[PDB]
């Protein structure tokens, strides 16, 4: 572990002992996807399970286009379909789905494994499994349910942002496939650049709510998204509005910790301090004088 | 009154409560190596950590079984009343070790009953919770927020559960006599005097009385 | 002399020995994690190593302010006399368990005091080469030498002192009785009579003759 030296975060490590990162000048990568281009074909599912040698299993149509019907250990990226007329007219808005790299990543908050989830300098939040014990605290901690359980090995998988193409100077392999350009890839700095360009280009053509998908709630993320209704994600087959780390969850992994140490303490501080100030509690302390 | 010893619990409650004492060590360390992550060597409390964490869960519900078959047991014995009143008004006396002098103290004291509810009430809690969070088998058909509420609630619990215990091992520590009855099931009269008064009081006379009813 | 046990040490000289044995549990075994690597589960004393080599000098810092609090406290009966001659002269009578038949022990003996002044020194050599070896605050200021000079002898130190608490352990758990007296704080007068002699002589005419002289 920590090979690269440019971990920036990193589960289940004491904020006084942080992980390796002195190789951390290094330019911020991101993902954008133009659902506005997009056409659901699905290579970018086929592509990501080709390049990353995994196959789920052959599912059942249930009266929809979407399949697989959920991301899974086996299907890391999954394009979810929605057909509405909320806005005036009919609309199929398909939105590709998997891990959004968030900057401040619930998954790794969560995670009570010491390496399990580690965040790199440019981004990426990946899991390293040697380290992962199955318990699921991610799924929970992930404001946009995206960790799963593999039932094979006990541990969660989800999209790495193809890290092993990232890593040596490549785009993932979703980003090349996609057949329209809707996946864009590059630094995040020009990914926001583009974003905005093709927000102005949806106003100037009628889309007075369309914006860029880059939750201030998590910090923002980086795989991002360029929306026709950025003031309804929820239309795109339920994208969290204002998504955030969930307060129970802050909470609990939180002030929770440090509150019931200084109880432990306190109380064996106390404990011991009484029995050596009063003394044992046996049958008879006065026929002792 | 001519007997070194009185029996205070039967060789039943005994065996229960001691395999509850190590399941609870092996539960409570392996939750606490989850909740303190920089405490490694407890994630070894199941030899693994891979291996804790299946584990922990399935000694939970032995816990709480064996925990309910005591609760059935000791539940009536455990009862607050309008006597249990005077201790729970000179508590900074009792830890001094004068409530003799202070109160009326039955089978258990109030301080026992107050521990048996709680530690009756985080398990259930701990049950509750625990089953909600517990993959793969049932986290899937609980929303998600649910869990996320389960698991706060959950840690919350455990470590209330761990206190309470600790507290419990030292008042059995501290006032003595105490773990050889649990162990061995006898208490010496004068241990019954001191810190069980009316509770010896209705031994004897419950003895006494039926053997005077026999008609020597 | 009609009273089971006299007091010897007051409360608040317990409640520092016993936090001294504690934070010296801890710094001992995070500093024979880094003396002996091989011995791997060491490294886990405060959780894991890199909280162990944060934390290791900042407890060591509690144990000499501590130990300083002791020092002002026990050093005036721990100073060498002529007395204690008879003692270092049949050191192997002593080991036995004979040693009121060769010597005059007062409160505390000779074998104490040296163990004492050794514990004292050496504290104050690991304060100062501790101070030295600490990054990031400390270690900037030195000359590279004196930081290796320091390196050198803390480690020495360090064993030193280990090895003599080992010594002071088990003499606690020898001449049985004692650690009673460090926890409770009394002694019985036979042991004072045996173990120390003169001391309980002393506090014998303390008491009855105030007590005599109030004019009962
Ligand atoms: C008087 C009141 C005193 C109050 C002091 C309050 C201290 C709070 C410290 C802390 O939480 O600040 C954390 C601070 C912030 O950390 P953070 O990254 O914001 O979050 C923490 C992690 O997220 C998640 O939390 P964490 O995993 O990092 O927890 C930290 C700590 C965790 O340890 C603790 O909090 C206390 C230890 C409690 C253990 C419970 C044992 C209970 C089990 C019993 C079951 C028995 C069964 C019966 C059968 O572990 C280490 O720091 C080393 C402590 C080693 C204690 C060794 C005792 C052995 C004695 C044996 C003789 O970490 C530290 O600065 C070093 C703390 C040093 C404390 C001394
Ligand atoms: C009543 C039966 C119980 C069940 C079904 C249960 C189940 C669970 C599950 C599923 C987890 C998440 C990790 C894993 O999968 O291993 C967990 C965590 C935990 N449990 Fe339990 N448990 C039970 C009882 C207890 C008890 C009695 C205690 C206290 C001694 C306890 C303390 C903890 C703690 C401290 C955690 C970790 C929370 C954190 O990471 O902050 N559990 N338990
Ligand atoms: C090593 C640790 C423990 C020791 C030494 C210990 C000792 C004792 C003793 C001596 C008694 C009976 C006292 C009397 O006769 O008045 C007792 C009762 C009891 N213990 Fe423990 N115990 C330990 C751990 C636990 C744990 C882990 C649990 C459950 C989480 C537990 C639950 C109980 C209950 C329910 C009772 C009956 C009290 C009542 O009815 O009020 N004990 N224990
Ligand atoms: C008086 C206060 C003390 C201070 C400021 C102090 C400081 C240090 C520092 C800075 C180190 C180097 C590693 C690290 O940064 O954790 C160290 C190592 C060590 N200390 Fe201390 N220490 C103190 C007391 C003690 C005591 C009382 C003992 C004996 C129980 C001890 C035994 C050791 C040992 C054996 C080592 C490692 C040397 C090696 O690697 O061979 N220290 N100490
Ligand atoms: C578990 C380990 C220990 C035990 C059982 C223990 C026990 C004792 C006992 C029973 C006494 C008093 C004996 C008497 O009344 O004559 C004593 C005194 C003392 N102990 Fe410890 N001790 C331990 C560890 C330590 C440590 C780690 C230190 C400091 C590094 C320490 C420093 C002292 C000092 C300074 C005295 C006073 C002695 C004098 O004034 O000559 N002890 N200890
Ligand atoms: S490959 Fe591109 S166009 Fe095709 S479904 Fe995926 S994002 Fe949409
Ligand atoms: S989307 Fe979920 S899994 Fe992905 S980085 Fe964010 S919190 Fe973690
Ligand atoms: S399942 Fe998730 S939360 Fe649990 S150890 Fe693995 S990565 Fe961490
Ligand atoms: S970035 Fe790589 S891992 Fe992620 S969806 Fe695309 S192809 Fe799959």
């Amino acid at each position: 572990a920590m090979e690269t030296q440019d971990i920036i975060k990193r589960s289940a490590t004491n904020s006084i002992t942080p992980p390796s990162q002195v190789r951390d000048y290094k330019a911020e990568v991101a993902k954008l996807i133009d659902v506005s281009t997009c056409i659901g074909c699905k290579a970018c599912q086929v592509a990501c399970s080709e390049w990353n040698d995994i196959r789920d299993e052959v599912g059942h149509c249930v009266g929809v286009y979407d399949n697989p019907a959920d991301l899974s250990a086996k299907s890391w990226t999954v394009m979810r379909f929605s057909e509405t007329e909320q806005n005036g007219k009919l609309e199929w808005l398909i939105r590709k789905d998997g891990c959004m790299h968030c900057e401040d990543p619930g998954c790794l908050k969560a995670c009570p494994s010491a390496g399990a989830i580690i965040q790199y300098a440019n981004g990426i939040v990946d899991f390293q499994s040697e380290n992962c014990i199955g318990c699921g605290y991610c799924i929970a901690g992930c404001p946009f349910n995206i960790p799963r359980l593999n039932k094979e090995d006990n541990r969660v998988y989800k999209c790495t942002l193809c890290v092993d193409r990232v890593s040596v100077g490549q785009e993932p392999a979703c980003v090349k496939t996609c057949p329209t350009g809707a996946i864009h890839f590059g630094t995040k700095k020009e990914m926001l650049e583009l974003a905005e360009q093709r927000v102005a280009k949806l106003k100037a053509r009628g889309y007075e709510h369309a914006g860029v998908y880059n939750p201030e709630g998590v910090g923002g993320t980086h795989v991002m998204y360029v929306l026709h209704h950025a003031d309804q994600p929820e239309l795109y087959h339920g994208l969290p509005k204002d998504p955030k780390i969930d307060t129970s969850v802050s909470l609990w992994k939180g002030a929770l910790k440090p509150l019931a140490a200084a109880g432990f303490i306190a109380t064996f501080a106390g404990l011991i301090f009484h029995y050596i100030g009063i003394g044992p509690n046996k049958e008879v302390d006065d026929d002792e004088e | 009154s001519k007997s070194k010893m009185i029996v205070r619990t039967k060789f039943i409650d005994r065996a229960c409560h001691w395999t509850v004492v190590i399941c609870f060590f092996l539960v409570a360390l392996s939750g606490i190596s989850f909740f303190f992550p920089t405490l490694q060597w407890l994630t070894q409390t199941f030899g693994t950590p891979q291996m804790g964490r299946i584990l922990h869960p399935f000694f939970g519900i032995a816990i709480f079984v064996a925990l309910m078959f005591m609760f059935v047991r000791f539940v009536h014995h455990n009862i607050p009343d309008k006597k249990d009143i005077p201790w729970l008004l000179n508590i900074v006396e009792v830890l001094k070790g004068n409530e003799h002098k202070v109160a009326d103290v039955g089978k258990y004291n109030a301080g026992q009953k107050m521990m048996f509810w709680s530690i009756m009430s985080m398990i259930f809690v701990l049950l509750v919770t625990g089953v909600i969070i517990w993959r793969p088998y049932f986290a899937q058909y609980f929303p998600m927020q649910v869990v996320r509420y389960s698991l706060l609630i959950h840690a919350a619990a455990g470590i209330i559960l761990i206190h309470a215990i600790l507290i419990h091992m030292y008042m059995a520590f501290w006032v003595k006599g105490s773990i050889k009855g649990m162990i061995e099931g006898k208490v010496s009269r004068r241990w019954a005097k001191k810190h069980h008064p009316r509770w010896y009081r209705e031994i004897e006379k419950a003895e006494a009385k039926k053997e005077s009813e026999e008609g020597i």
